[PDB]
């Protein structure tokens, strides 16, 4: 099993994005996934103000700069891995489609109807 | 929260790391992992931006 | 093997007034209705009362009706029957017994299946 | 209520019924005649049930069935062991839920 | 003997309109129910029941 | 006790004692919209569950005892299994398909029944 | 048979058989609220149809017998005429006037029954 | 007589015939929005009381006798001041502490009441 950094594809599916102190970040993960099988790293990013959101063309948005020094601290809690591929496989980080970042936190819920009505069998007469 | 390639600020596993996928052997589908621990990142722009 | 025993005391003066009680074990107490049964000392058996499973609905032979009075416990795995007024005419063995109604979710009985060995009350 | 008042008898090995008459509006519409057996001193037991059935742990000596308004009780190999008064009871409706014949003596000869 | 009970606790796969509640926003600003502070949670006992993460609405 | 829909995976007998916990339980613009149709829809399916009760004869009730017998055909089960034996989401499955017939039952013997008591007034 | 009004030329009393057909059809902003107010208007009206037959003492019925006299006076015909020769539309035409009298009748009879039942009890 | 409320400042034995004049009155997309949700809302309002009611085994009436105890920890009062002396508003007050717990305990004797009368049949 290795890693690999992500293939080819527009800035927003390459890079790591985020938006945090306002800002949109493109960061470069290569340096996490660059691997076979299994201080600190340093990832350098880019920043962008016109963000083009979700997949859509037609709506564009500026964001303001953000006066000042920006310090963003997160959790990573998870990834989301394509594989590339019978004797090795190699992942690299892709997604894109955003609903996959709820699908990782709506799994555990299911929504259901309640149906009050039914009937059974009873040993008594109206 | 929005993002590509990591998932952040999301909820752990309660005891393993796992690995879900809508078919493990189709490699047109998307891996979801979800970590059992957080690894902390920290995100800078070290500039004295000013606004007008 | 499930038992029922009847215990009270079997001796009362006319116009007195006796609480009799039976005491159930080896089965799921609150799944059964439950009736009283009368022995006279001389002749066969007679029907007294029934009380339901959960102890809501009672019924009596007339003769009792406005005498008798038919209480279960379910937290003790027990009934009880308070006689009042009492006569002659109410000598007999009362015997505790299992059966007699249903509880409409289930098979109907209307029968009784289990019997204790019974209380003797002589009204003098 | 039912009757049935005289004595039964029979050597051992010989069947021998027992009958039990009522009314219409009682045992007849009802098919909820069971039958007991007493030993002199003892409570009584459940043998028949319903119309035919019986307890688990009852014989097969056991056994019976009705017709119009007279329900009856057959005992086929018959012992010693079976001298007890039998009665026979049923759901007469509501109000009044039971209702009981004498009981009849059976004789071991 | 049929029996008509109403209240049953029997439920189907569905796919309704969930609304939004929460305790200058982009997203939920006032436009947003109140959360019940203490949200109550009720395990069912032997319930078995399939869910499919790739098919949630 | 336990609320909505613990009794779920109970026995049928057993449940059937929390029907009131479930009956409870039944009750800019674009997002006023979308949660008025939720409130609206909450409030039609309830009424035609009640409107069904009404003409089934079993208005006001949570327990209904009619006069429509049963058919061993839709089920041929003892009362003790469907009783104690069996949940409630069991026995929906089991006689999914004989629903729309028996709801037409029990209109029928409504019509009669309520008919019959007019001619004994 | 024929479904929803159906039964409309029928007679008055060839037609009252099939009451349940009628009752059970009784149940981009723009668009979206003028189908909510179509359906919130066909809920109010049905309730207040169900109060007044609630009102009245009729809840959960569909023939309701009452105890209020029939005046000769707001159509002054025997049974056999309105019931075999008319049909409820040339019924309704006949007595449109005196339908608020009935109403307010029918409301004050059922006010002395229930209370007289409670003084019963 | 009075109309709406006009019974407010009678006493409690005095109002209370009255009961049907008070059920009566419970019957630009901002606008629209705004109206609908005054009329949805005064809908389920209307409704959770009648469930409420039928829950209790009161449907359908404006009195509504049942077999729970009044407890003299509740209000310790003789009818005589209750029912001629107070009115609605000063005994909906006295007794506001208490009104859950009388819930629950209507709600509590239905449940036994209508189980029971299953069992009978
Ligand atoms: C993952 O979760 C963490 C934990 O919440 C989250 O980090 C948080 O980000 C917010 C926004 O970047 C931080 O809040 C800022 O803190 C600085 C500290 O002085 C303030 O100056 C900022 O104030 C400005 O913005 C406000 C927005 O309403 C204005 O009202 C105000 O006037 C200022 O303009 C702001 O409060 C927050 O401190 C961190 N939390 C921590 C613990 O650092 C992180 O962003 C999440 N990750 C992602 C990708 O979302
Ligand atoms: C992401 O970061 C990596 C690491 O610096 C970049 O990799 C370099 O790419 C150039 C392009 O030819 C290579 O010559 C270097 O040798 C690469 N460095 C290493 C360590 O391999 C990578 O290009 C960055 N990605 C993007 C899209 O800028
Ligand atoms: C990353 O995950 C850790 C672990 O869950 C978070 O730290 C916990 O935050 C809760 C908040 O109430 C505290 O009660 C816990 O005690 C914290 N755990 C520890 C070990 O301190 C942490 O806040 C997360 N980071 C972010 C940015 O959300
Ligand atoms: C992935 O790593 C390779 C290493 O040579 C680099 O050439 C490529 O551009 C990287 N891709 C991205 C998107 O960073
Ligand atoms: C990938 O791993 C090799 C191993 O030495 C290293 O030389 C290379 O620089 C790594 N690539 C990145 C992007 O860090
Ligand atoms: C998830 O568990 C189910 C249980 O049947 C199994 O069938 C399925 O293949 C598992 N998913 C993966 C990715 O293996
Ligand atoms: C999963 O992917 C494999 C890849 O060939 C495919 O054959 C299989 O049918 C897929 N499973 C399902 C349930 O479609
Ligand atoms: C990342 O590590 C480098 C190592 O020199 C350090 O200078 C930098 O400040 C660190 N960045 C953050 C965000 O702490
Ligand atoms: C950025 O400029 C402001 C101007 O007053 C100053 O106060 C602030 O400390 C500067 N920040 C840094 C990191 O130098
Ligand atoms: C779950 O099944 C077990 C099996 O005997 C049963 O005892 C238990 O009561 C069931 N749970 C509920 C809520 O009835
Ligand atoms: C039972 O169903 C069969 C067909 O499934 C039907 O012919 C029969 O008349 C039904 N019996 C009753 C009692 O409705
Ligand atoms: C009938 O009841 C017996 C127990 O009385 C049970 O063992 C049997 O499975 C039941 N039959 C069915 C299929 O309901
Ligand atoms: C039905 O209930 C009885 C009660 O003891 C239990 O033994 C039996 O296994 C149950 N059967 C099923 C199918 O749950
Ligand atoms: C109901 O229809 C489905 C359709 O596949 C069938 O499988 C099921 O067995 C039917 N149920 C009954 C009780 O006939
Ligand atoms: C229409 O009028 C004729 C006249 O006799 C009658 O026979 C027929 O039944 C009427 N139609 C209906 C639906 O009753
Ligand atoms: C019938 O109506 C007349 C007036 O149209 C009225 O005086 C009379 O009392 C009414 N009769 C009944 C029985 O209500
Ligand atoms: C009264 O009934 C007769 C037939 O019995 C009918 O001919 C007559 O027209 C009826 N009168 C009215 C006006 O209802
Ligand atoms: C009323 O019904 C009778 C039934 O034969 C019919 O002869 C008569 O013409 C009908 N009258 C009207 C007005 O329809
Ligand atoms: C009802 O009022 C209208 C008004 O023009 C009148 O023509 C009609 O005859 C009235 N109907 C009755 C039955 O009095
Ligand atoms: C108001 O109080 C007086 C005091 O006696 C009473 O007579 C009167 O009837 C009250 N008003 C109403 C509407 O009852
Ligand atoms: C009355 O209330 C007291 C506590 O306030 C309670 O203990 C008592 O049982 C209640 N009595 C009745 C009849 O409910
Ligand atoms: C009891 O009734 C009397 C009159 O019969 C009244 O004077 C007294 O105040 C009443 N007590 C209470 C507190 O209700
Ligand atoms: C209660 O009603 C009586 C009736 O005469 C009146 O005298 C008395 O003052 C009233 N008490 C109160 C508190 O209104
Ligand atoms: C109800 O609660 C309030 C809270 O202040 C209290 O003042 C009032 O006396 C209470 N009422 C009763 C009847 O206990």
């Amino acid at each position: 099993i290795r890693f690999a950094n992500s293939s080819g594809g527009d800035l927003e599916v390459t890079t790591h994005s985020f938006n945090c102190g306002g800002e949109f970040f493109y960061c470069n993960t290569s340096g996490l996934f660059n691997s076979t099988w299994i201080d600190s790293i340093t990832l350098p990013c880019r920043i962008k103000q016109i963000i083009n959101m979700w997949q859509r063309i037609g709506q564009a948005m500026y964001a303001p700069p953000i006066q000042g020094v920006i310090r963003c601290v997160s959790n990573i809690t998870g990834l989301i891995l394509t594989r590339d591929g019978s004797t090795t496989e190699t992942f690299r980080p892709g997604g894109g489609d955003m609903r996959d970042n709820w699908r990782s936190e709506l799994y555990k819920y299911k929504v259901v109807k309640i149906e009050p009505l039914g009937v059974a069998p009873t040993r008594c007469k109206r | 929260v929005v993002s590509t390639q990591l998932l952040l600020n999301g909820s752990l596993a309660e005891e393993e790391v796992m690995i879900r996928s809508e078919n493990i052997t189709n490699n047109a589908k998307n891996i979801l992992v979800q970590f059992n621990t957080p690894v902390q990142i920290n995100c800078t722009r070290p500039n004295n931006n000013t606004r007008k | 093997e499930v038992q029922l025993v009847e215990t009270g005391g079997g001796l009362v003066q006319p116009g007195g007034s006796l609480k009799l009680s039976c005491r159930a074990s080896g089965y799921t107490f609150s799944s059964f209705a439950m009736s009283w049964v009368r022995q006279a000392p001389g002749k066969g058996l007679e029907w007294v009362s029934l009380i339901n499973d959960r102890g809501g609905l009672t019924f009596y032979v007339d003769s009792v009706k406005g005498r008798f009075t038919i209480s279960r416990d379910n937290s003790k795995n027990t009934l009880s029957l308070q006689m009042h007024s009492l006569r002659d005419g109410d000598t007999a063995v009362y015997y505790c017994a299992t059966g007699g109604m249903s509880s409409a979710l289930q098979s109907s009985k209307y029968y009784f299946d289990f019997w204790g060995q019974g209380a003797l009350v002589t009204v003098s | 209520a039912l009757t049935q008042p005289p004595s039964v008898s029979g050597s051992p090995g010989q069947s021998v019924t027992i009958s039990c008459t009522g009314t219409s509006s009682d045992i007849g519409s009802y098919n909820y005649v069971s039958w007991y057996q007493q030993h002199p001193g003892k409570a009584p037991k459940l043998m028949i049930y319903d119309v035919t059935q019986r307890p688990s742990g009852v014989s097969d000596r056991f056994s019976g069935s009705k017709s119009g308004n007279t329900a009856s009780l057959t005992i086929s190999g018959l012992q010693a062991d079976d001298e007890a008064d039998y009665y026979c009871s049923a759901y007469a409706g509501r109000q009044t839920f039971y209702i009981f014949g004498g009981g009849t003596r059976l004789t071991v000869l | 003997w049929v029996t008509v009970y109403y209240g049953v606790p029997v439920w189907k796969d569905a796919e309704t309109t969930l609304f939004c509640a929460s305790d200058h926003n982009v997203w939920a600003t006032h436009a947003c129910v109140p959360t019940d502070p203490n949200p109550q949670e009720i395990h069912l006992e032997n319930v078995t029941e399939e869910f499919n993460m790739w098919k949630n609405n | 006790f336990l609320g909505f829909l613990g009794a779920a995976g109970s026995t049928m007998g057993a449940a059937s004692m929390t029907l009131t916990v479930q009956a409870r339980n039944l009750l800019l613009t674009v997002w006023g919209i979308k949660q008025l149709q939720a409130r609206v829809l909450a409030v039609e399916r309830y009424l035609r569950d009640q409107q069904l009760l009404g003409i089934w004869g079993c208005s006001g009730k949570l327990i209904c005892c009619t006069n429509v017998p049963w058919n061993s055909s839709w089920s041929n089960r003892n009362l003790s299994e469907i009783w104690d034996n069996m949940t409630w989401l069991q026995w929906d499955k089991e006689i999914s398909n004989y629903t729309q017939i028996i709801y037409g039952l029990l209109e029928e013997s409504q019509n009669q029944q309520e008919k019959n008591e007019q001619d004994l007034l």
